[PDB]
């Protein structure tokens, strides 16, 4: 979200109100932010749900 | 002479096996509290005389 | 020839101990003055002969 082209109303791809997932305009398709992605263990017990 | 409250979290998730009859995980809680001890005053007299 | 002002001084604040009972504080004064003792002129002479 940070970088100029976004944040500056001049340029033809800029957004406003970008704090709940905004409309990338170069190709205009929607990014969502989501606070839960896998983090490896380091080794740890396979994940549930798992089978051989 | 004092507050408290209390705090607890975390039941646990694990597999089931057909027929597994799995142990269950527990919930730890905890508490904190606050005092109320000291007071704080300001006099400042004033005489008789120097009033009039 | 003069005025004066004068200005009152700030409170500051202690500890109560149950019963203590507890000396007070002063508050100072202070004043300041203007005094006005001169005067300026300016004077210009013109003769009648030479107004003529």
């Amino acid at each position: 979200r940070d970088m100029d082209r976004i944040v500056d109303r001049s340029y033809t791809l800029a957004d406003e109100s970008t704090v709940q997932g905004f409309a990338l305009k170069s190709f205009n398709v929607p990014v969502v932010p989501s606070n839960r992605f896998p983090k490896f263990s380091q080794g740890a017990a396979h994940h549930k749900l798992s089978n051989a | 002479n004092t507050v408290s409250n209390k705090y607890l979290g975390e039941t646990e998730i694990q597999v089931l096996a057909p027929g597994q009859s799995p142990a269950a995980t527990p919930t730890k809680a905890d508490k904190n509290q606050v005092v109320i001890d000291t007071t704080v005053i300001a006099r400042n007299t004033v005489a008789m005389l120097h009033d009039v």
